[PDB]
C-alpha cells in the first residue's frame, strides 16, 4: 500500500538480490533468502531434482493404486516401500539411481564453474523444444510449475495416507473425515 | 499531548500515528520505532479480530461445532480444540504466515522500505487514497488499543463469572 | 535377512553418508 518496491509475488516483501528474474518461474519469492546463503545454480538444480522426481512420485503414487503388474502382489504403495525393501529390487533401484547420480554430481560441478545451465541435462530424445527456442522456455516454466505442483501434491498424498488409511483414489471416493469426527464428542 | 506534567520521549517527536506523547516509562528509549509500532499493530489487529470472533461466538455459533465442542466456551473451547486440532491448524499456519511477517520486520529493520503494519492487504482498494487512509491509519490504532483493552476485559469477565460476553453483560 | 554390507539398511546407511560427503564441498562452494 505504502509507495516503494516490492517482489510480484509478494507485495510486502522486497525482490531478492539474486532473484533477477533471468531464470523460469521467478516471481520473486525468497523471503528467508536462501538464495542469498547459496548458489541460485545450486539451488535451481536441486529444485529441480525434487521435482522431477516427485513427478514421477506422484505418476507412481496414482498408477500403482490405479494398476498393479501381474509381478509383485496388490498392496498399497506406502507399505509397498517396505515390500520391495524386503524383496531387493528397492536397493537395485538405489544402485541405479545412484550410478545415474554419480554423473550428476559431475554436471553439478560443472554447473558451477557455469559450463551447463541448472538442471540441463542436454535429455531431449523426442527434440518438443530442442530446435525451437521460443517453445524451450514456455516448456521450462511448464517444467517447473509441474515440479512444484508434483512436490505439493505428493505430500498432500502421502500425509493423506497417514492419516486415513485410504487410498488417493479410494479417499476421492470414498471420502470419509478423520479420527472419526462426524460423531465425535469431547474431541 | 498527552499528561502535561512530564515529557515525551525523544523518539517521540511526531510524524507517527497516534503520537500524543504518552509513553512515561521509556520504551522507546530502547527499543527501535518501527518494531514497536509493528507490534502494536499486530497485537491491535490480534485482538480485534478476537474480540469480534468473541462476540459472534457468544451470539451465534457454527452448524454442527455444538455436538463436538459441547457447551465450552473462551479457555474451556481452547482446551477442548487444542485436542480436537483446531488450534494446532490455526497455529501451524498463522506461525507460517508470520515467518514472512518476520522477514517483513527484517527487511523493514534493515531499510526495505515497508511501515510497520504494511502487508500490502487492501482487497477493494478500500481506503487507498488521500487523506482517508491516514483517517483509517488513525482509526486502526485506536480501535485496537479499544479492542486490546475489551478482549483483556472479557477474558478476566469468563475468569471471574464463567460467562460469555453477552451474557454477562445482561445478567449482571 | 541378509546381514552386514549386503543388508538393504547398510545400503540407505551408505547413500546418506555419501550424501553427506557430497553435501560438504557442494554447499561449500555454493556458499563461497
Ligand atoms: C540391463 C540392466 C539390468 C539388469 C541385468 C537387471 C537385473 C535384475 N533386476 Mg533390475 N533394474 C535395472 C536394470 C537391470 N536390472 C534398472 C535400470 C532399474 C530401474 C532403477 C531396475 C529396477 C529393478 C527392480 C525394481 C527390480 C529389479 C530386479 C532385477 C532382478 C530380477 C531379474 C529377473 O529374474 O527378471 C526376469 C526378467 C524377465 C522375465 C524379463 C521381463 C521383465 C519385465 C516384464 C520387464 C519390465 C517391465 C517394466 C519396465 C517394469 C535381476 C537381478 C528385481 C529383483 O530384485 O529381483 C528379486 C526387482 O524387483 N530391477
Ligand atoms: C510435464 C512435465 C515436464 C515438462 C514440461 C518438461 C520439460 C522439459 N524437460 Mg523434463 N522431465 C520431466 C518432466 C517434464 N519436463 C520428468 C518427469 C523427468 C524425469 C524423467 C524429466 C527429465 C528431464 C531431463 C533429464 C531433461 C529434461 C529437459 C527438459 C526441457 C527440454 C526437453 C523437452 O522439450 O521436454 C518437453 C517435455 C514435454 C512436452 C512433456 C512431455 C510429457 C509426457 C507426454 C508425459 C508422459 C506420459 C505419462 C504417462 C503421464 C523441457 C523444458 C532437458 C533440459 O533440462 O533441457 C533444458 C533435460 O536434459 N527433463
Ligand atoms: C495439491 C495440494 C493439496 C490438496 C488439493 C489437498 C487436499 C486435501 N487435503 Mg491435504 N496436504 C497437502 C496438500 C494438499 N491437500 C500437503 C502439502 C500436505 C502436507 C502437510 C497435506 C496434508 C494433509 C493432511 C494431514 C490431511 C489432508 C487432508 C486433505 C483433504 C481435506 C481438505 C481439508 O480439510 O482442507 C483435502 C482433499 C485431510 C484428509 O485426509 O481429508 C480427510 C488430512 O487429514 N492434507
Ligand atoms: C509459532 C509460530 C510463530 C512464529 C515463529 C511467530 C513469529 C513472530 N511473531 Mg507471532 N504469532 C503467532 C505465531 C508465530 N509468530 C500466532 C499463532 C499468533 C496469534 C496467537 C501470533 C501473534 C503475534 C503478536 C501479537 C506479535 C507476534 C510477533 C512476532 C514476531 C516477534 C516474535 C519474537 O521475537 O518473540 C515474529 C515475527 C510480535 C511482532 O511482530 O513484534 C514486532 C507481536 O507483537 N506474533
Ligand atoms: C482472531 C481470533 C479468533 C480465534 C482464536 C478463533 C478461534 C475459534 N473460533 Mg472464531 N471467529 C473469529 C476469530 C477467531 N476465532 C472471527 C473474527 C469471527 C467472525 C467471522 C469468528 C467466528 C466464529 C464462529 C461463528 C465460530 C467460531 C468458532 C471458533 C472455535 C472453533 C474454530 C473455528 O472454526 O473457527 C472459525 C473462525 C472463523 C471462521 C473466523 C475466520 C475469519 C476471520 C476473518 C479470521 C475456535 C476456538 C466456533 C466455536 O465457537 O465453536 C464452538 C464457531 O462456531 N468463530
Ligand atoms: C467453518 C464453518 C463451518 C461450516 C459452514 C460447517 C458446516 C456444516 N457442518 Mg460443521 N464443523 C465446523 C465448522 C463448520 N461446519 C467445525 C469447526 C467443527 C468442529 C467442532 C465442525 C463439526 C461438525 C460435526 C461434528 C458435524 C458438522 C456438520 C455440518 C453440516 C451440517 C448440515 C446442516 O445443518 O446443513 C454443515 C455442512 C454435521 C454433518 O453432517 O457433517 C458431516 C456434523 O455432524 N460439523
Ligand atoms: C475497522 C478496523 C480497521 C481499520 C480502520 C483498518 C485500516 C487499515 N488497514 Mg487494517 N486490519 C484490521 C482492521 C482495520 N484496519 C484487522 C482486524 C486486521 C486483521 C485481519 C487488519 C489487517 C490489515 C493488513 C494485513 C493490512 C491492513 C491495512 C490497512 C490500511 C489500508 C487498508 C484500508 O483502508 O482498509 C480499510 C478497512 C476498513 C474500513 C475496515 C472495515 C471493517 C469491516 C466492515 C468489518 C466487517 C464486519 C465485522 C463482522 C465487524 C488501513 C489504515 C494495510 C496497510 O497497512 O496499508 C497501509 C495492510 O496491508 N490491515
Ligand atoms: C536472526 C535474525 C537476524 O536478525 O539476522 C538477519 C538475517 C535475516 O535477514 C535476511 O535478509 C534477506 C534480505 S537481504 O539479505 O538484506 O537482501 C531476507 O531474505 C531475509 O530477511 C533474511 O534472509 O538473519 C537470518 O534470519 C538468516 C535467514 C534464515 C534463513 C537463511 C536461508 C538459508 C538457510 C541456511
Ligand atoms: C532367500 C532368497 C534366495 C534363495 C537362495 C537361492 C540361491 C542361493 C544363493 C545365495 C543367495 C544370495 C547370496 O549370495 O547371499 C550370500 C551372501 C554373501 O554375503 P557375504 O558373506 O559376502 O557378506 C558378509 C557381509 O558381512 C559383507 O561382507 O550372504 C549374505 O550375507 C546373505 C546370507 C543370506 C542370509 C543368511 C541369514
Ligand atoms: C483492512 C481491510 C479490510 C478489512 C477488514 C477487517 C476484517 C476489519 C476488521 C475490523 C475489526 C474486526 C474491528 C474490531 C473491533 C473490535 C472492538 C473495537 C472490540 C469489541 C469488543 C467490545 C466492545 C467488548 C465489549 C464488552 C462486552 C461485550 C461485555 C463486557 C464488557 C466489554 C468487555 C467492554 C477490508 C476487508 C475491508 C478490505 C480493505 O481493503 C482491507
Ligand atoms: C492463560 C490462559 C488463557 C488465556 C488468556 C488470555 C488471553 C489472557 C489475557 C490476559 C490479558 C489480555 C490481560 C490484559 C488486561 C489489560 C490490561 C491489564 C490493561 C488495561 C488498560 C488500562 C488499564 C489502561 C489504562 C490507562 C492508560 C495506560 C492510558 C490512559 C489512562 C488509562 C485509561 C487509565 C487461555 C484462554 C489460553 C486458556 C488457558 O487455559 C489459560
Amino acid at each position: 500500500v505504502f509507495p516503494g518496491q516490492f517482489s510480484d509475488s509478494v507485495p510486502f516483501l522486497k525482490q531478492p538480490t539474486n532473484l533477477d528474474g533471468s531464470y523460469v518461474g521467478d516471481v520473486g519469492f525468497d523471503p528467508l533468502g536462501f538464495s542469498d546463503v547459496f548458489d541460485i545454480r545450486v539451488l535451481r538444480e536441486a529444485e529441480l531434482k525434487h521435482g522431477r522426481i516427485a513427478m514421477l512420485a506422484t505418476l507412481g503414487m496414482v498408477v500403482q493404486e490405479a494398476y498393479t503388474f501381474p509381478f509383485f502382489d496388490k498392496v498399497l504403495p506406502i507399505p509397498a516401500h517396505d515390500v520391495i525393501v524386503k524383496s531387493g529390487g528397492m536397493s537395485q533401484i538405489l544402485l541405479w539411481t545412484s550410478f545415474a547420480e554419480i554423473f550428476g554430481g559431475i554436471a553439478l560441478f560443472q554447473t558451477i564453474q557455469g559450463k551447463r545451465a541448472p538442471g540441463d541435462y542436454s535429455f531431449d530424445p523426442l527434440n518438443l523444444s530442442a530446435n525451437d527456442l521460443e517453445k524451450r522456455e514456455r516448456y521450462a516454466l511448464a517444467e517447473i510449475k509441474h515440479s512444484r505442483l508434483a512436490m505439493l501434491a505428493f505430500s498432500g498424498m502421502v500425509h493423506q495416507y497417514f492419516i486415513t488409511n485410504q487410498g488417493v483414489i479410494e479417499q476421492i471416493n470414498n471420502f470419509r473425515p478423520i479420527n472419526g469426527f462426524p460423531d465425535a464428542t469431547f474431541s | 499531548q498527552a499528561i502535561p506534567g512530564s515529557e515525551p520521549p525523544p523518539a517521540l517527536d511526531g510524524t507517527w500515528v497516534g503520537d500524543v506523547g504518552f509513553d512515561p516509562l521509556g520504551f522507546s528509549r530502547v527499543i527501535d520505532m518501527r518494531w514497536l509500532r509493528e507490534a502494536e499493530l499486530k497485537h491491535g489487529r490480534v485482538c480485534m479480530l478476537a474480540a469480534t470472533g468473541m462476540i459472534v461466538q457468544d451470539i451465534a455459533l457454527f452448524p454442527g461445532v455444538t455436538k463436538t465442542f459441547g457447551p465450552a466456551k473462551i479457555t474451556a473451547l481452547h482446551d477442548v480444540a487444542v485436542k480436537q486440532g483446531s488450534m494446532q491448524q490455526l497455529l501451524v499456519w498463522l506461525g507460517f504466515l508470520e515467518i514472512f511477517g518476520f522477514v517483513a520486520i527484517v527487511q523493514m529493520l534493515q531499510g526495505s522500505g515497508r511501515q510497520p503494519g504494511d502487508f500490502g492487504f487492501d482487497p477493494l482498494n478500500c481506503g487507498a487514497n488521500t487523506d482517508t487512509l491516514a483517517r483509517r491509519q488513525l482509526v486502526e490504532l485506536k480501535n485496537g488499543r479499544l479492542a486490546m483493552i475489551a478482549t483483556g476485559g472479557m477474558i478476566h469477565h469468563f475468569f471471574l463469572t464463567g460467562k460469555g460476553p453477552i451474557e454477562f453483560i445482561t445478567t449482571l | 535377512e541378509p546381514q552386514g554390507l549386503t543388508a538393504p539398511i547398510v545400503h540407505f546407511g551408505s547413500v546418506i553418508s555419501l550424501w553427506l560427503l557430497f553435501a560438504l564441498p557442494v554447499w561449500s562452494a555454493a556458499y563461497k
